[PDB]
């Protein structure tokens, strides 16, 4: 379809966690989502929250409708469960790597299904469990998913990082290696 | 009470 | 070994072009789109056999059909006018870094929005096209993009390499110069 811009409400439900997600994207960037537990709208950028508002009830109402149609489609499909599509993992920095200058390592997990995932940052083999940001399970036009994980770090020559990814389509955990000299 | 229910489209608004 | 899991997805897509809005509503079981409304068609259509009961029932409810036919004006146009005044005004200027890595000079352009960008390599004032290898546009997920444009080079003493970047956030092109050593 010819389009200058594409604005999409995307939502899904499933048996395993996360059981529901409701978000809106503009030109493939998540602009806001409805936190289903807090029952409130979360804006990706603060400027969006100052300019816009969205009734969180609209997202909860559509999630319930999605759960209704899920039960109906489970029975109609004769309990058809789709195959596991394993994820593609890439790790790269946000900024040019300068030793001593704060940076953000990005782990991008792509083309996977179902949206069930464990991701862990390893710094010199040790998990980083705090101060780590992550995106929603982001939709793709082929109805698989992708996702971003973020790690603040200071580059140094001796350090080694790993994005450890677990998915049902993988025989073993997937480890994408990265270091300051990685191209 | 409907098997095949349609989702409803709602828009965002200017901030309060 | 895979636990029992079923997935249901819904999409509501508005396509803005030339002052018009085209609305698409998709109903998906796992990864299979089975029902769809397209404002260019005006009615629901079954994409697979799983959607025939839905499309048949929904097309029989004129209240449902009239609501979906009005979405391009009531929701798509409404949301687009808001995004025009804020989201489409977002301008983040690219940051440009040139550094050496056979022998490759790398123009790392970072943290820019929107995504449309022009990056050109110049050697002693002449634009180069051969040995230029650009990554695709890399989406960082935080409403910023980055791109890496590599140039294979044979550096003589006194060669002047320039990476030039053009972007709607810039009133004039940004140039970063790297003078060859060796
Ligand atoms: C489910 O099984 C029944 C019984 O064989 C069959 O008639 C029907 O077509 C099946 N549906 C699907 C979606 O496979
Ligand atoms: C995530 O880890 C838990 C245990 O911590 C495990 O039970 C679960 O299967 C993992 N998920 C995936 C998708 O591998
Ligand atoms: C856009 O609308 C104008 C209005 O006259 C029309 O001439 C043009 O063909 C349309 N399409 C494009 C791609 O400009």
């Amino acid at each position: 379809i010819k389009a200058d811009h594409v604005s999409t409400y995307a939502a899904f439900v499933q048996t395993h966690r996360p059981t529901g997600e409701f978000m809106f994207e503009f030109d493939e960037d998540e602009q806001f989502y409805v936190d289903l537990d807090k029952k409130e709208t979360v804006w990706h950028l603060e400027e969006f929250g100052r300019a816009f508002s969205f009734e969180a009830q609209g997202g909860l109402a559509n999630i319930a409708i999605l759960n209704n149609n899920l039960n109906t489609l489970i029975q109609r499909s004769n309990h058809t469960q789709a195959a596991n599509d394993p994820p593609e993992v890439t790790v790269f920095p946000k900024e040019p790597v300068e030793l001593g200058q704060p940076n953000t390592l990005i782990c991008h997990i792509d083309r996977f299904f179902p949206p069930v995932l464990n991701v862990t940052w390893l710094c010199n083999g040790e998990p980083v469990t705090e101060g780590v940001a992550e995106s929603l399970f982001l939709p793709r036009t082929d109805y698989s998913f992708h996702k971003f994980h973020y790690l603040t770090f200071v580059p140094s020559a001796e350090d080694v990082y790993d994005c450890r990814v677990e998915h049902w389509g993988l025989d073993q955990p997937l480890l994408k290696h990265w270091e300051a000299t990685s191209g | 009470p409907v098997a095949d229910a349609v989702i409803h489209a709602s828009g965002k608004q200017m901030w309060q | 070994a895979t636990p029992e899991n079923y997935v249901y997805q819904g999409r509501q897509e508005c396509y803005a072009f030339n002052g018009t809005q085209r609305f698409l509503e998709r109903y998906i079981y796992n990864r299979e789109e089975y029902a769809r409304f397209d404002s260019d068609v005006g009615e629901f259509r079954a994409v697979t056999e799983l959607g025939r009961p839905a499309a048949e029932y929904w097309n029989s409810q004129k209240d449902i059909l009239e609501e979906k036919r009005a979405v391009p004006d009531r929701v798509c146009r409404h949301n687009y006018e808001l995004d025009e005044a804020v989201t489409l005004q977002r301008r983040v200027q690219p940051k440009v870094n040139v550094s050496p890595s056979h022998n490759l000079l790398v123009c790392h352009v970072t943290d820019f929005y929107p995504g449309s960008i022009q990056v050109r390599w110049f050697l002693n004032g002449q634009e180069e096209t051969a040995g230029v290898v650009s990554t695709n546009l890399i989406r960082n997920g935080d409403w910023t993009f980055q791109i890496l444009v590599m140039l294979e080079m044979t550096p003589q003493q006194g060669d002047v390499y320039i990476c030039q970047v053009e972007h709607t956030s810039l009133d004039s092109p940004v140039t970063v110069e790297w003078k060859a050593t060796g």
